[PDB]
C-alpha cells in the first residue's frame, strides 16, 4: 500500500548545480505511453 | 491528511523495508504524479486517503483529489530546474537547458539528467518556480543514459 511524505517546497534555487546537455532526438510515442528512438 | 503545497515522495511497504517508487506535486489540493508510479492505486497521507480522479497511460500522468492543476509550459529558450527528489536522498535543484523530442504530433522539451527510476514524478521548474512538467517518462540513448520528456498535463 502506497503513501506520501513531504520532501520540500517548490522554488527556484539561484546558484544551483548547472549540468546536463540539450539533445534533439527523433522519438515516437506508442498507445502504452512508451517513448522510442526513431532512426 | 497532509494537504500542504509542495513536493512529496511516494513510498511503499509492500517490498523489503520502505521503498520510494516515485515523487509527486501537491498544488491547490491536488496530488499530481506519473501514472507508472502509482498505477492509479489509492494513496495514503498519514491518516487520510487520496483517491485518483484523472489518469491517462499514454500521457503517463495521474491526479488525486481533483483535476490536473499544472498548466505552465517551457518557453523553448530558457534553462529550467529539475527539483530531483532521489530515493533516500534530499531534494536537490539541478539547472539545465532542455533538449527536444521531435514527434509526429509536435515537439516536447527534454531533460537529459540521470537519476534512479524512483526519482519519477519530480517537478521541472521554470524561473518563477512554476511546474512546467514531470520527470520520469522518456528514452534510453546509445550511451545507456536517460533522457526524460517534460511531461505536462492539460488544465481544464
Ligand atoms: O523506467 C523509468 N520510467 C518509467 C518506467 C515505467 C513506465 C514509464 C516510465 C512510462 N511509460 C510506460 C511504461 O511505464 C525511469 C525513470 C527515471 Cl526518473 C529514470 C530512469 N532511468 N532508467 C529508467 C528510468
Amino acid at each position: 500500500d502506497m503513501y506520501i511524505e513531504r520532501a520540500g517546497d517548490i522554488t527556484w534555487e539561484k546558484d544551483a548545480e548547472v549540468t546536463g546537455n540539450s539533445p534533439r532526438l527523433d522519438v515516437a510515442l506508442d498507445e502504452s505511453g512508451d517513448f522510442s528512438l526513431v532512426e | 491528511g497532509e494537504t500542504t503545497d509542495g513536493v512529496y515522495r511516494v513510498m511503499t511497504r509492500r517490498l523489503l523495508g520502505s521503498t520510494q517508487v516515485g515523487v509527486g506535486v501537491m498544488q491547490e489540493g491536488v496530488f499530481h504524479t506519473m501514472w507508472h508510479v502509482t498505477k492509479g492505486a489509492a494513496l495514503r497521507s498519514g491518516e487520510g486517503r487520496l483517491d485518483p480522479y484523472w489518469g491517462d497511460v499514454k500521457q503517463d500522468l495521474v491526479s488525486y483529489c481533483g483535476p490536473w492543476k499544472l498548466d505552465a509550459a517551457w518557453d523553448g529558450l530558457s534553462e529550467v530546474q529539475l527539483l530531483a527528489v532521489p530515493p533516500g536522498e534530499r531534494a536537490k535543484n539541478i539547472q539545465t537547458l532542455p533538449g527536444i523530442f521531435k514527434t509526429k504530433d509536435g515537439d516536447i522539451g527534454a531533460v537529459a539528467l540521470d537519476y534512479p527510476a524512483g526519482t519519477s514524478g519530480s517537478p521541472i521548474l521554470d524561473k518563477c518556480g512554476r511546474v512546467i512538467g514531470l520527470y520520469g517518462n522518456g528514452v534510453v540513448i546509445k550511451n545507456g543514459s536517460y533522457v526524460s520528456a517534460i511531461t505536462q498535463g492539460k488544465r481544464e
